[PDB]
């Protein structure tokens, strides 16, 4: 945002399981246009993993056929960085409904590599917050700008982590075991609010 | 019913000519599979295009 | 083909099938060590052999530390004794526009233009044309300094498997990214990209100057090229393309 | 040695001369491509050959992402059917010490000194890998994650420190490994060069039959053992 | 008189034995010098140690 910092935005490029075998030609298109490859993941999207990835669309719209479609084959996910990456990715990608996009935007990716709505050619993020959510769900521990400096991260810890940290540090004082990293790690893996209790046999 | 491709391949290399040893041996193995598949009286290596 | 990795390069296994005898191979290791000794070269590459009509024209090039100068190429007949060729220019290479065909044997053969045209000057100017038009460099092997001195990349990996098939991942080994890409080619499609032994080898066979062979594997460190052919330009190429 | 050195036919050029055939060169190329396919190894190396009496043993090894991990070695007789050898323990290492005799072949062979032939093969393989396996300086980089990776910016060994002998390590658990100057006895390595300074030849004398090629200017290295299958304790009498 | 030691060397690589093609050719050239230097009837490659 300011002068001595910069904003390199990110977007997610999804390669649908019908077109994953033709990946080199579309890779030539997306690399030659100006988009850069950050990291490519060859992932098998589970039916029980696609719903948590698509709580934004599938959670309110009834469409289980696309959920079965994402589990029909491999899925390639990539992170892109470009000057105006969202706008140029929407311009090169074009609008959805590839039966109409074969006639309206004949140079788009969905006009060549796509067949219909549910058997789509690709999938791209629309908003920056949606891009952040998509990247944070699919990809491992990478850093997405902006870093929420100041009171933004303190509120995140104080309403997401620090109640559990206060309850952990309350029981960690009485009694005092030696090497308390064991006790803190066992308390966090045991008294987890977001994860259930585990009992091995 | 094959001819001896290997001495011919040894004589290939003295002219600076041919597939070396590995690629011409895979050629000779494909020739062996072709001779085992079809009733061929003489199955010699014509060459490469 | 580097002099230190002549036996470490798949020459006959490249698919062109125009390689060397053990006689010619041992002669190249000993004689290229000799021309690395008496001619102060940073590294010496075996350029290739011209087949000729009555004798073979073995050609090797040597390079200085500047890595982009015109090459001090060398020639031999019995593949043992090598001597320097004169440097080439455009006016001298213009002189053989009225003659065509293969060239044979000794450099003292006079060609009819009547100005007598030597075999040696035709040979070195044809070497200059094959160097200028074809015998590409791979991507990442030549990185750029702020000064005019170019160094060979010691950290060259340098071609992923997704960029093997592309035309744009090969530049012309010629002083002019760094160099002119292979998509600036006339005609479109004058290079044969071919997959041998799976991903363990690729050949960029030139069709404007056959039988030039470009030598991979990926994950390597060879990074080599070799021209063995009839010697004249394939002007027939857009008809067969 | 990797399959890349199997392409260049570098076992004969090392000078040991027991070597390999284009039969076995093409067979190891296709079959080690299969071994890299079925078992998810990072790198697959043709380990070498164990000299037989009725059949010839062909040995290859596979490695994980950690380069110092216990390898899953494999054996084959007809050079296509690769089968996974079990890992070796010390109990099988001191078991085969009472059997002195040539490697025969036909892996269900039984020794009366019972003791299976496959156990002898596996314990002999672990003995050679623990003793005379060779890694040059800077070939392996100790990552701070705890694993060992191949150093991909490995510039080859210069000619000054080829002959020290302090520039070659072992391919097992211990510049973070143990050098060759502490080997028992001293002078148990045949230090040699090929034509010119193009290849460095190291031959083990505690196990007669392993050869280590090394090109001093490129990233070419690897050990192949083709030989008797015996540890000669006669080596102090030889020197 | 020199024997046919290069085709014998191809027989060696068919058996898997040998110093390589260029090294066996180099030994053949050294045997050619040995035959040209001394009045030798038969000078065959005994082997190397």
């Amino acid at each position: 945002m300011p002068l001595p910092q910069i904003y390199v935005e990110k977007t997610l490029a999804l390669i649908k399981p019908d077109v994953v075998d033709k990946e080199e030609e579309i890779q030539d298109i997306i690399l030659g246009s100006g988009f850069t490859i950050i990291q490519r993941r060859k992932l098998h999207l589970s039916p029980e993993h696609c719903s948590n990835f698509y709580v934004e669309q599938y959670g309110k719209m009834f469409f289980p056929n696309l959920t079965a479609y994402m589990s029909s084959g491999p899925l390639v996910a990539m992170i892109l960085a470009r000057h105006k990456a969202i706008s140029y990715w929407k311009e090169l990608m074009g609008p959805s409904n590839s039966l109409v996009a074969k006639e309206t935007h004949p140079d788009s990716l969905r006009a060549i590599y796509g067949t219909d709505e549910l058997r789509n050619a690709l999938h791209g993020s629309n908003d920056f917050a949606a891009s952040e959510r998509e990247i944070r769900f699919m990809f491992p521990a990478v850093i997405i700008e902006p870093i929420p400096i100041g009171q933004a991260a303190k509120d995140y810890i104080n309403l997401y982590v620090a109640p559990t940290l206060l309850q952990g540090l309350t029981e960690l004082c009485k009694e005092k075991p030696p090497d308390p990293y064991l006790w803190l790690a066992d308390w966090l893996m045991k008294n987890n609010p977001n994860k259930p209790k585990l009992c091995h046999f | 019913s094959l001819p001896n491709v290997m001495e011919s391949a040894y004589y290939f290399e003295q002219a600076g000519v041919g597939l070396g040893t590995d690629e011409t041996y895979r050629v000779f193995l494909a020739l062996k599979q072709l001779t085992d598949t079809h009733p061929i009286q003489r199955c010699r290596f014509w060459g490469k295009i | 083909m580097d002099a230190d990795s002549l036996l470490l390069s798949l020459e006959l296994a490249s698919g062109s099938g125009q390689g060397l005898s053990p006689d010619r191979r041992a002669s190249l290791l000993t004689s290229l060590m000799l021309v690395k000794r008496d001619y102060r070269f940073a590294r010496v590459l075996f350029w290739g052999r011209i087949l000729g009509l009555v004798a073979d024209y073995y050609i090797a090039q040597g390079l200085s530390e500047d890595q982009l100068a015109p090459r001090k190429t060398l020639y031999s007949l019995n593949c043992t004794e090598w001597s320097l060729l004169p440097p080439a220019t455009e006016e001298m290479a213009m002189q053989i526009s009225v003659v065509s065909g293969r060239f044979m044997g000794d450099p003292s053969h006079e060609y009819e233009h009547v100005v007598q045209i030597k075999e040696e000057t035709r040979l070195v100017s044809i070497i200059d044309q094959i160097d200028k038009a074809v015998a590409i460099i791979p991507r990442g092997a030549l990185f750029k300094t702020p000064f005019g001195v170019t160094h060979v990349n010691r950290t060259f990996e340098g071609l992923p498997l997704s960029e093997v098939r592309k035309l744009s991942s090969y530049f012309h080994f010629r002083e002019a990214d760094f160099l002119d890409s292979l998509e600036y080619d006339i005609p479109r499609g004058s290079w044969s990209i071919q997959m041998e032994r799976g991903n363990a080898l690729v050949v960029l066979r030139s069709l404007l100057w056959p039988g030039l062979t470009f030598y991979h594997a990926p994950r390597t460190k060879n990074y080599g090229y070799i021209y063995v052919g009839t010697g004249e330009k394939n002007m027939d190429l857009p008809f067969m393309l």
